[PDB]
């Protein structure tokens, strides 16, 4: 096989012409069981006991329903194209508003397949675990940390933070305590973090929402 | 006629039941036992009805002789079937496409079958 060998400038339509793939392509050169048999294991019987896979039903119900037209569309959810706000980079320090959490301040780790973000506070600085969260209801600040040169273990997919009383296992902890130990003394660089990260986010008497910068 | 016997019974017949904006017909040998040209028992010169047998056990495959129209004594024929609900479809499939008689009913004639065994099977609570 070889690659798309039309280089898209627009969704949906290519750089080059119709014609000119035909020479690119070089198109002027290259043109041109049901049923299963097996013995019964008895004499006078003659050992051809044809049987077939897929048997009729033996009950119909009274009525069925017709059958739906074709949509040429409409992905399942594992083939969505996970879209991710450009605010959001590996790094940047986020805000809870809905979960059990509201107001704790995070880093953002790696995104997730499912379009989760996986995320984690310094669990010694918020008690925030490795959670998931939904870009939606995040909060992007403008403060950022150089997470990268920083590994993230591979086995923390979305079926590793699927749920399943709720028990802290081993597996939780010591993945917790890779994570954090390279990423608190990035947390150190620069002064004052741990007391932004500590605190927790409010309205007050005073500012508004869409007068503050994030 | 079948066509010229419709015309006289479509709206005038001692099975017809009129109520609740829906239309039934109860005569005997009519699958679905609604009104209609299809399924009616008694103006075809030749029809196919189930019924449950004399006990709760298996089913009676009903169907009308060629010769006898004006006889009903020995118009109809009856059978009986009493092996397993997957041997009984395919033992009544086989009356239906195989004799090629009436080839219409023969979804139809499954589906009641169907129903008629599993009210001859015990109900749990």
């Amino acid at each position: 096989p070889h690659c798309s060998r039309n280089p898209v400038l627009v969704r949906g339509i290519g750089r080059y012409s119709r014609s000119a793939m035909y020479s690119r392509k070089a198109m002027y050169k290259r043109k041109y069981l049901a049923t299963v048999t097996k013995p019964v294991g008895g004499d006078k019987n003659g050992g051809t006991r044809v049987v077939k896979l897929r048997k009729m039903p033996r009950y119909y119900p009274t009525e069925d329903v017709p059958r739906k037209l074709l949509s040429h569309g409409k992905k399942p959810f594992s083939q969505h194209v996970r879209k991710l706000r450009a605010s959001i980079t590996p790094g940047t320090i986020l805000i809870i508003l809905t979960g059990r959490h509201r107001g704790k301040r995070v880093v953002f780790l790696k995104q997730l397949a499912s379009g989760l973000l996986l995320v984690t506070g310094p669990l010694v600085l918020n008690r925030v675990p490795l959670r998931r969260t939904h870009q939606k209801f995040v909060i992007a600040t403008s403060t950022k940390i150089d997470i990268s040169n920083v590994k993230i273990p591979k086995h923390l997919t979305d079926a590793y933070f699927k749920k399943k009383k709720y028990e802290i296992t081993e597996q939780r902890k010591i993945d917790q305590k890779a994570v954090d130990s390279q990423i608190l003394p990035k947390i150190k660089a620069i002064p004052q973090l741990q007391g932004y990260l500590r605190s927790v986010f409010a309205l007050t008497n005073g500012i508004y929402p869409h007068k503050l910068v994030f | 006629s079948a066509h010229l016997q419709w015309m006289v019974v479509r709206n005038c017949s001692s099975f017809l039941i009129k109520r609740n904006k829906q239309t039934y017909s109860t005569e005997p040998n009519n699958l679905k036992a609604r009104n209609s040209f299809r399924y009616n028992g008694l103006i075809h010169r030749k029809t196919v009805g189930v019924e449950p047998a004399a006990d709760g056990k298996g089913v009676v495959v009903v169907i009308k002789r060629r010769s006898g129209q004006r006889k009903p004594a020995t118009s109809y024929v009856r059978t009986t079937i009493n092996k397993n609900a997957r041997a009984t479809l395919s033992s009544i499939r086989h009356m239906i496409r195989k004799n090629k008689y009436r080839p219409d009913l023969r979804m139809a004639a499954i589906r009641r079958a169907s129903a008629i065994l599993r009210s001859q099977k015990p109900v749990m609570v």
